[PDB]
């Protein structure tokens, strides 16, 4: 929606960004070298609260999605979409007019 | 904060900045001195210094276009041993640098004074700040 | 055909193709009144002048130009290994 109109100013950096605020997040993390949110339980550490939020599941056993299908867990939705659509006869024939379909590539 | 800290990282990111410019807005903007008029104090009196001390050079850059829109930037000149974000702006040409070194008549009304310079201007106008200034 | 090297995002190449290519006066006024009376700094990069951001370069470049003739033989070398 609103347009790009602060420009990172570094030498051989091409970024703009909506509001000022992003562009200092931008410049502290890439230029400067800092990170703001630090793992509890390893030594990582994440530029966002979303991000240390999603590292903090992986010292977990309680993760946050669950298979609908085997029950195993997952720590977002992309991770959970492609492990659930292993549960599905997702490969199909590529050769002209043949009808088949598949659950696992090798079969195919 | 302790700005004496500071003062190399003030330097190396005007040395790191394009063509070794740098707006003191977005200076101060970048390294967060902006949350506290404490801070912006420090900050202020620290680019000054630098001024002073010779590491870097204040200087001004002009908008083409309009002679009142001038940027207020910092210029690298050698290593440690009005506020609108203009960052826009430096993307033009803007190649107008400039390194740093009253027409009021009593006997006609203001009224017909600020009538000819908006006159005088002609068809591309004047703004209120060229006008007052 | 020879070496070609593409200047069409080089700053001072730029100020000079829209300046002695062009003729166009406001822009050779500019251009003159920019040129300094006598140079402080011959030893740092062109880029320090030229403030120009809407092209992309590293300051890692100096702004070289070209040299007129680059392979000083029209006919491949008989190198044959
Ligand atoms: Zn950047
Ligand atoms: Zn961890
Ligand atoms: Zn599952
Ligand atoms: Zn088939």
């Amino acid at each position: 929606n609103r347009p790009k109109t602060y420009f990172c100013d570094y030498d051989g950096c091409d970024k703009a960004f909506t509001r000022p605020s992003i562009l200092t997040e931008h410049q502290l993390s890439v230029h400067q070298g800092l990170r703001a949110f630090q793992c509890d339980k390893c030594a990582k550490s994440f530029v966002k609260k979303s991000h240390l939020e999603r590292h903090l599941y992986t010292h977990s056993d309680t993760k946050p999605f669950q298979c609908s299908y085997c029950g195993k867990g997952v720590t977002t939705r992309q991770q959970l979409k492609r492990h659930e659509v292993t549960h599905t006869k997702s490969f199909i024939c590529p050769e002209e007019g043949c009808n088949l379909r598949f659950y696992k590539h090798p079969q195919l | 904060i302790n700005i004496r800290d500071h003062l190399a990282t003030i330097v190396e990111v005007v040395k790191r900045s394009k063509n070794g410019i740098r707006q003191i807005i977005d200076l101060k903007r970048e390294l967060k001195f902006d949350k506290e008029k404490r801070l912006s104090k420090a900050f202020i009196a620290a680019i000054a210094w630098l001024d002073e001390k010779e590491y870097l050079k204040k200087v001004l850059v002009v908008s083409p276009k309009n002679p009142a829109i001038k940027i207020r930037c910092v210029k690298y000149v050698k290593d440690i041993p009005d506020n609108f974000n203009a960052t826009d702006l430096l993307q033009n040409q803007g190649l107008v640098m400039e390194e740093k070194e009253v027409l009021l008549n009593r006997f006609y009304p203001l009224q017909n004074q600020t009538y000819d310079i908006a006159d005088k201007s002609g068809l591309k106008g004047i703004s209120t700040m060229d006008v007052v200034n | 055909s020879d070496f070609q090297i593409k200047l069409d995002n080089v700053p001072s190449a730029r100020e000079f193709k829209s300046s002695f290519g062009s003729l166009e006066w406001n822009n050779f006024k500019s251009f003159v009144n920019s040129v300094p009376d006598n140079d402080s700094q011959p030893q740092e990069n062109i880029g320090n002048l030229i403030l120009d951001r809407s092209v992309k370069i590293p300051s890692t470049d100096f702004q070289l130009p070209p040299p007129p003739k680059l392979s000083m033989v029209g006919f491949p070398l008989l190198y044959k290994y």
